[PDB]
């Protein structure tokens, strides 16, 4: 937000039973996505006035019927985003952020992922969704390995 | 070119610079200009090859 | 608008301002309207006169210098290019100047026409009146200008 | 062959290894197994979805080759611009084709060119001419007003402008849109019909909006660009390409196009009562002139799908909008099109 702007689409998007024998989902929110979320709120923070990339997972959530056919799951996938977006930001820029983020926070994520997965594999409409997320399964275990690594290196 | 004059009865071109040999580039990068520089020239300068000339051999992409 | 009213008002009382005659510099003191004997009036004291008669008075004899630094106005289109296919865009009420040093000035009106005074030098008898753009479009200058009230002071 | 989630497939491989030994049965997530099994599943699962994705991409490519109806590739953009002298031509002037157009602004250093020559009459004061856009895609559509130089020595040339805004440049085409015009071209095999002229009058790819209005003894077609005005090079095109379609024992005529104005109000009430300023207005002004200027001859204006349109926006957002103006729907007559005026938005 200091440095560059973001999209419009992205900046709406992000602003706003049914279980798993293997993971348990919970709603815990992660320490760095309750500041962050008050910024994209908020006005203060540049955005574009044009849009690109319609390739990318927001577009294929926007098409697709999640936010009615299941609100629910459709929360879920705002949370992920969230915290996906917020460890983005600080690596590029503000280093400030850094100590506000922990293993235990960025673990649970991939519990939330793994249980909306298995929801949206049931339909074949989620595929390209599923074949998204499940990408982004790998990328999160291995910043849990090097998070605490990397917060003493810094 | 120093003594052409290049008239015609009646007729003129709006734009400048014309009836002379003179030539303009016009563009806002030099991708834009060099990729107008090098493609006033180079398909003309044939030669002898038995299969092309210079532009087939020469990429001159991915300018920036 | 003030302006487009005031010479819509112009153009049909304009048979019977009759009265009024051409000179080329009449600053005269006494109002033409207020009166039934003729008077010499000149475009730009005729001009003064006519948005005398509401709230506004502006300035007595309204030369050329008038339009530089009082602000009474915003040009429209500059001096030194004459387009004729852009007269169509031009509304009732702007002031059209004529004459290469702004000799005489004029009002338009729709319907490709202006009303001004025309006449010999040596203080014509003719009347006002209202003439074709065509013949006249030679000597228009280009110069346009328009009124603005709301604003000023 | 069936999509099937990870989950399953890993309890299936699973309870199929578990058969002729009970010295496994430990899955904790630990386990080194566990994390082989998942990730074999993992790679089955994306080997499915890719599967279906390429059998779809094959079905698509297999319609393209049947029948020879290819995809539209990207399309140029182009419109009109205003040349304006100095003082009024004395002689008979020469454009050649291939003149260059660009804008000084340095949000927009796209090219335009131009293809047909053309020749200024004597005693004239201003011309137009067609430019067309070297760059294909989203670039093209510049705003009012960015042409401003020729780039060139415009010795008798002042200054050139552009009146009106440039639609026509889009970015390939999309599935939806290829298969709405392959559902088209299958329906229009039967000549002498409706749905049929609209396929023939629908072929150059420059149209986008067509219409044909029919009467007891005449067929009449009206079709113009994203634009929306019609070029007589587009007629000759259309005529010359249309004979493979066209009835027998009818006439056809293609002409006719009126630009039908009309003024929308709207209320906003934004849930946020912070931020109501201007910017925000504009924005949606913007967004509504998009919409509308996006319609085509054959589209009708409609209450229901402006209040989609405009509420595209997160209705966290917007929490109501309601039309002081607008309250019954608008019948487009078959020759006008329905397109932005004068809009005004406010508060309330």
């Amino acid at each position: 937000n200091n440095f560059i702007p973001q999209p419009q689409g992205l900046l709406r998007f992000l602003n706003t039973s049914f279980v798993s024998k293997f993971y348990t989902p919970q709603l815990q929110l992660s320490e760095l996505a309750k500041k962050v979320l008050t910024n994209i709120k908020t006005d203060d923070i540049p955005v574009l006035e044009r849009e690109f990339n319609d390739n990318t997972i927001i577009h294929k959530a926007n098409d697709t019927l999640l936010k009615v056919q299941a609100p629910r799951m459709y929360m879920i996938l705002q949370s992920i985003v969230l915290e996906a977006y917020a460890i983005v930001n600080c690596f590029v820029e503000n280093p400030s952020s850094l100590k506000y983020l922990t293993e235990e926070d960025v673990s649970i994520t991939r519990e939330n992922l793994n249980y909306v997965a298995d929801y949206l594999g049931n339909y074949d409409d989620y595929n390209s969704v599923v074949l998204d997320l499940r990408d982004l399964d790998l990328c999160f275990s291995a910043i849990e390995l090097q998070l605490p690594l990397i917060k003493k290196e810094a | 070119i120093q003594e052409v004059q290049a008239v015609l009865p009646e007729v003129g071109w709006l734009i400048d610079g014309d009836g002379d040999n003179e030539v303009k580039f016009t563009g806002s990068s030099a991708h834009e200009v060099m990729t107008g520089i090098i493609r006033r020239f180079i398909p003309y300068m044939k030669y002898n090859y038995t299969e092309n000339t210079i532009d087939n051999y020469l990429d001159y992409d991915d300018l920036s | 608008p003030l302006s487009t009213i005031l010479a819509l008002d112009l153009n049909d009382n304009l048979k019977s301002l009759s009265n009024i005659k051409y000179m080329f510099k009449g600053a005269p003191k006494e109002n033409p309207f207020g009166t039934d004997k003729d008077v010499y009036i000149d475009t730009y004291n005729l001009l003064y006169w006519l948005y005398l008669g509401e709230d506004e008075e502006l300035a007595y004899p309204m030369n050329i210098n008038y339009f530089f630094t009082e602000g009474r106005f915003f040009t429209i289109f500059g001096k030194g290019h004459k387009y004729k296919v852009d007269v169509s865009k031009f509304i009732v009420g702007d002031i059209l100047f004529f004459g290469r040093s702004d000799t005489n000035i004029g009002i338009y009106v729709g319907d490709g026409e202006f009303i001004s005074m025309m006449g010999k030098f040596p203080k014509d008898e003719t009347p006002i009146g209202k003439y074709k753009l065509d013949d006249y479009w030679n000597e228009f200058n280009g110069r346009v200008m328009r009124f603005d009230e709301e604003v000023y002071i | 062959m069936k999509t099937r989630k990870l989950t399953n497939i890993l309890s299936k491989l699973i309870d199929k290894t578990m058969a002729g030994t009970s010295k496994i049965t430990d899955f904790t997530p630990g386990s080194a197994s566990r994390s082989l099994l998942e990730a074999v599943s993992l790679e089955i699962e994306q080997f499915y979805i890719l599967t279906k994705e390429n059998i779809d991409w094959g079905i698509q490519e297999g319609i393209i080759e049947a029948f020879d109806f290819q995809k539209r590739q990207s399309k140029r953009a182009y419109g009109d611009v205003t040349i304006q002298f100095y003082q009024p031509l004395d002689m008979r002037m020469y454009i050649p084709a291939g003149t260059t157009f660009t804008s000084t602004r340095q949000e927009y250093p796209q090219q335009f060119e131009t293809l047909v020559d053309y020749y200024a009459e004597p005693d004239s004061t201003e011309i137009v001419v067609e430019v067309y856009c070297k760059e294909t895609g989203v670039a093209g559509n510049v705003p009012e007003g960015t042409i401003n130089t020729i780039a060139s020595g415009s010795s008798l040339i002042r200054s050139v402008n552009n009146e009106y805004s440039f639609n026509t440049g889009t970015k390939e085409e999309s599935q939806e849109d290829f298969k709405r015009r392959f559902h088209s071209f299958v329906e229009s095999r039967g000549r002498a019909t409706n749905k049929s002229v609209r396929y023939g009058a629908l072929q150059i790819p420059d149209v986008e909006g067509v219409y044909v209005y029919e009467e007891t003894g005449h067929i009449t077609v009206f079709a113009h660009d994203r634009n929306g005005n019609l070029s007589d090079t587009l007629k000759e095109d259309i005529i010359d390409a249309l004979q493979d379609y066209r009835p027998s024992g009818i006439m056809l005529d293609v002409t006719g196009v009126e630009k039908e104005e009309v003024n929308v109000s709207a209320t906003v009430t934004i849930s946020n009562k912070s931020r109501i300023g201007d910017t925000l207005q504009k924005h949606i002004e913007s967004v509504i002139r998009s919409y509308l200027n996006n319609l085509k001859t054959s589209d009708d204006l409609i209450i229901t799908d402006l209040i989609q349109a405009i509420m595209n926006i997160d209705d966290v957002l917007i929490y109501d909008v309601s039309f002081d103006n607008l309250d019954e729907n608008i019948i487009v007559p078959p020759q006008g099109i329905i397109r932005a005026g004068e809009i005004k938005v406010e508060l309330k």
